[PDB]
């Protein structure tokens, strides 16, 4: 299944979740075609308009996160999506 | 506030697809598919959600409650099903590979006179994919029935006043029949005061052993309450309330 004929520019199917605790809210993609979940960091390589407008994840501010570090990098159909894993608890939803 | 989903490995990405792939308002992606398909074998969100016990039934739903000014996004629920999303009942298929939410399609018919996956195919649910995809060679030929016209690139596009009279296509599923009208499998677009209508479908052929897999996007979710079951492994749809 390749990325191109994927909606993420206006998918139909989103809603807000929490990562951390304090739980940290972010918008995502409900996708029953992928198995991950993946939010930005704040520790963009680039400062560009996703690092801008996008919420990022911060585990300095989180007392259930736990260090992972497994570094990943997939080339996301047009481009390669880059960071690492981590662990923490989920929220459904967030706020 | 909600559920805990506790210990979840996720992803932290330092570098990212742009505005123009992933949009302003989405920060990222939750996967629903089976751990089969999941990158570096990652526990997705509801397994873990399962092993936990954190829900009633293992199931979750979607209503595009696409209706009048109710909340983008739709509607999710995780544990179980609600008659407020449907009319009658929800009629199920057994999920084929337990990697995507893959079933099995009985036959496209398209009210002219021609049809599709004519001896049954593969079609796996995707919330994620808006266009309905199918084999080329077979698409094609709906392209053409619907009286979509080729652009080079790839853009089967329609006359936006000419919609209305498109043809209704209906998919065979579990041996009942869905249906989809031309206002629903065409895609529109807006731009600096025009608007632009094309076809909704895409010719794109999936490479095995995955594929042949015809994928049914949010033209057809969007339409029909979908219910996806984990504890049974089948997927229903009921008409969306």
């Amino acid at each position: 299944i390749p990325e191109v004929l994927k909606n993420y520019m206006d998918a139909q199917y989103y809603g807000e979740i929490g990562i951390g605790t304090p739980p940290q809210c972010f918008t995502v993609v409900f996708d029953t075609g992928s198995s991950n979940l993946w939010v930005p960091s704040i520790h963009c390589k680039l400062l560009d308009i996703a690092c801008w407008i996008h919420h990022k994840y911060n585990s300095d501010k989180s007392s259930t996160y736990v260090k992972n570090g497994t570094s990943f990098d997939i080339h996301y159909g047009s481009g390669s999506l880059s960071g690492y894993l981590s662990q923490d608890t989920v929220s459904v939803p967030c706020q | 506030g909600g559920v805990k989903v506790e210990r979840q490995v996720f992803g932290e990405a330092t570098k990212q697809p742009g505005i123009t792939f992933i949009a302003a308002k989405f920060d990222g992606i939750l996967g629903m598919a089976y751990p089969r398909i999941s990158v570096n074998n990652v526990l997705p969100v509801f397994d873990n959600l399962m092993q936990q016990k954190l829900v009633d039934q293992n199931i979750f739903s979607f209503y595009l409650s696409r209706d009048p000014d109710a909340q983008p996004g739709g509607e999710l629920m995780l544990g179980g099903t609600d008659s407020k999303y449907y009319k009658g009942s929800l009629s199920y298929l057994n999920v084929t590979r337990k990697a995507y939410w893959q079933v099995h399609l009985d036959q496209v018919e398209v009210a002219s006179g021609l049809t599709l996956c004519k001896e049954g195919c593969e079609a796996i649910v995707d919330t994620g994919t808006s266009l309905m995809v199918g084999p080329v060679d077979e698409v094609r030929e709906l392209q053409k029935a619907i009286g979509a016209v080729p652009l080079i690139q790839g853009e089967y596009m329609i006359p936006c006043e000419k919609v209305s009279t498109l043809p209704a296509i209906t998919l065979k599923l579990g041996g009942k029949g869905y249906k989809l009208s031309p206002e629903d499998y065409t895609l529109k677009v807006s731009q600096a005061g025009k608007t632009l209508c094309l076809s909704g479908f895409m010719g794109m052929d999936i490479p095995p052993p995955s594929g042949p897999l015809w994928i049914l996007g949010d033209v057809f979710i969007g339409r029909y309450y979908t219910v996806f079951d984990r504890d049974n492994n089948r997927v229903g749809f009921a008409e969306a309330a």
